[PDB]
C-alpha cells in the first residue's frame, strides 16, 4: 500500500491510496484501501487521511473516517484523534498499521504501531522530511 | 501553509536485514515524489492533482506495493486496489480487483470523474476504463524478483 | 433489556396512485412474516447477530424485494448480489459484493465473517471462497422474476 | 435492498443489508450496501444501522457510521442523529433514501426522506408495526 494526502494554496484536501494488498492473499479479499472511510477519507471542514496496516481491523473500525468524526464531533485535535485510532483503537480489534493525515489548519501526522511505516512529507517551499522505523 | 504527506505501507521492516545502501534507494524515492508534490503545490496545482500524482509515482515505483511491484496473490497473480477523494465536493473514486490497469490511482479517478458511481470491481472496473480510453496493459507488467522471493518466503 | 428488531425492503418512490391495496398487502404481509420471525427468535433467546441474518435471509427469499430472488438486473440482464452483515459485540463483519452464484449473499457474507479473516470478499474469489465451505453453487437464472424483468424492459428500448 | 437490525436480550446490537443493486445498473458498480460504514454498521456502543437509497451519497458520507459517531462522539440522541443524517446531510449532497437503527438503549428510528420505504419494527413480546408511506 501506498498513500498520499495534501493541503494546497487554495485549502483545499484530498486524500488517495493504492496498493497490491497482501502477499499471498487470497483471491478476492478486498481490505480497507479502495473502502472510502476505512483506507482513504477527505473533507475540507477536518482532515484528509491515508491508511496502510491489518486491512480487516481498518474496515471494522473505519479508522479514516474515524479520524474525521473523532475530531468534528469529539473536537479532538489531528494528534489525539491519531493516537486514539491507531495506537489505542486498532490494537484493541487486533490489528497493526498506520496512516497519514492532513488536518484542514496544515497540521500532519504520521502514527503507526509498526516496526516501520514508509514515509515522507513537507510544507509547500521547505526541505521534506523522511523516515522508516520509529 | 500547503503540505503534502505520503506513505510507502506500514509493517516489519527490520534494520538488523537492512543495509544504509537499502534503506538510501527508499528514502531517495520518497524524497523525489514529495518533492514533485510540494513543487506542484507551490506552483498552485491542486490537492487532488497532487495526491493523484503522488500514488501515481508511488505506483511507477517498483520499491512499493501499489502498481509496478504489487505483491502476489495465493495464486501468483495480482490484484490492485486504489482510491481518491476530494475534500471539496466530497467526491471518491475507487477500484478494486483489477489486474489490466497500469495506474489503478488513475482508474479511480476516472470512476469519481466519469460516472456517478464511487466503487467499482473487477472486470466491470476495467471495462469501464477501457470503454473510456484508458490503456488494457499484460497483467505480468507489475511482477518483480524481489516481490516473488517475499512470495515464496510468506509460504514457508 | 427489551429486545426488538426492524427490518427494511427499501426505500424510494412508492405512491399511492401506482399501487391497489390488494398489492400493498403483498408487502404489508411479508414484512409482518418476517418481523414476527424475528421477534419469537429474540423471544427466545436467539443472538441479534442471528435474527438479522434470518431475517435479510427472509427477505432475500422473498421475491417482493430487491435481494436475493427477485433481484433487479443489470444493463446486462444479469444479476449481481451484495451483501454485508456486523456484530456489534465483537464489531466483527462480513461482506459480499458482485456475487452471482450464490442463493443468500447474507448468509455468504457471514461466512466471510465466521470462517475467514477477511471482511470483504468480491465476485467469483468470494464465490470460490465460500465453495470451498461446502455453500451451493447455483445459476443466477434462480434469482430472475417476470416483475423484475418487466421492470428492465420499462427501463429500456428493444433491439 | 433490503436489511435488519436487533437488539438482543444479552444487549447485543447486530445489522445486516442485502441487495441486488439498481435496474440495468452498469456491471460491476458497488453501492453503499456491502460496505462497512456505508450500508451496514453495528457497535454495542452506539447503534445498529442498515441504509437503502442513493448509493454514491451514502458512501461518501458514511452514512451509517455517521449516525454511530453523532451518537457517541457527538452525544445526539437516535432521533436527532437519524434526522441530521436523512433530513439535512443525505439531500445536502443530493442523496434520496433512508435507513433503520436501533440503539444500545432499544430505542428504534426508521427515518427515509423518500416518498416511501418498506419497513416493520416490534419489540419482543410486542405487535409489530409495518409502513409503507410517510
Ligand atoms: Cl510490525
Ligand atoms: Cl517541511
Ligand atoms: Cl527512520
Ligand atoms: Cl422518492
Ligand atoms: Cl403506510
Ligand atoms: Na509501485
Ligand atoms: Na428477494
Amino acid at each position: 500500500t501506498v498513500g498520499a494526502v495534501a493541503l494546497d494554496l487554495d485549502g483545499n484536501l484530498a486524500a488517495a491510496t493504492s496498493t497490491g494488498g497482501m502477499t499471498n492473499k487470497l483471491p478476492g479479499v478486498v481490505g480497507p484501501w479502495p473502502l472510502v472511510g476505512a483506507g482513504c477519507y477527505a473533507n475540507n471542514a477536518s482532515v484528509a487521511v491515508s491508511c496502510t496496516g491489518t486491512g480487516e481491523v481498518f474496515i471494522r473500525a473505519l479508522a479514516a473516517y474515524d479520524i474525521a468524526a473523532l475530531m468534528d464531533y469529539g473536537g479532538l485535535s489531528l494528534a489525539e484523534a491519531c493516537e486514539r485510532v491507531v495506537m489505542e483503537k486498532l490494537p484493541a480489534l487486533g490489528g497493526s498499521g498506520g496512516l497519514i493525515a492532513i488536518d484542514h489548519e496544515g497540521n500532519v501526522a504520521l502514527p503507526f504501531n509498526t516496526e516501520g511505516m514508509y514515509r515522507a512529507w513537507g510544507y509547500a517551499g521547505d526541505t521534506p522530511t523522511t523516515g522508516i522505523y520509529r | 501553509k500547503a503540505v503534502i504527506a505520503i506513505h510507502g505501507g506500514a509493517g516489519a521492516i527490520s534494520r538488523a536485514q537492512m543495509s544504509l545502501q537499502q534503506e538510501l534507494r527508499y528514502i531517495e524515492a520518497l524524497s523525489a515524489i514529495v518533492e514533485t508534490g510540494q513543487k506542484m503545490l507551490e506552483a498552485g496545482e491542486s490537492a487532488l492533482d497532487v495526491v493523484t500524482e503522488a500514488v501515481r509515482l508511488l505506483e511507477e515505483c517498483p520499491l512499493f506495493n501499489a502498481g509496478i511491484g504489487a505483491v502476489f496473490t495465493r495464486d501468483e497473480t495480482h490484484e490492485l486496489d486504489a482510491c481518491v477523494m476530494d475534500g471539496n465536493t466530497l467526491k471518491a473514486g475507487a477500484v478494486a480487483g483489477v489486474s489490466h490497469l497500469r495506474n489503478p490511482v488513475l482508474a479511480a479517478r476516472l470512476v469519481m470523474e466519469q460516472s456517478p458511481h464511487v466503487m467499482m470491481i473487477g472486470e466491470g472496473a476495467e471495462n469501464f476504463a477501457f470503454a473510456r480510453g484508458m490503456e488494457r496493459v499484460s497483467p505480468e507488467i507489475f511482477s518483480t524478483s524481489l516481490r516473488y522471493e517475499q512470495l515464496l518466503a510468506a509460504r514457508k
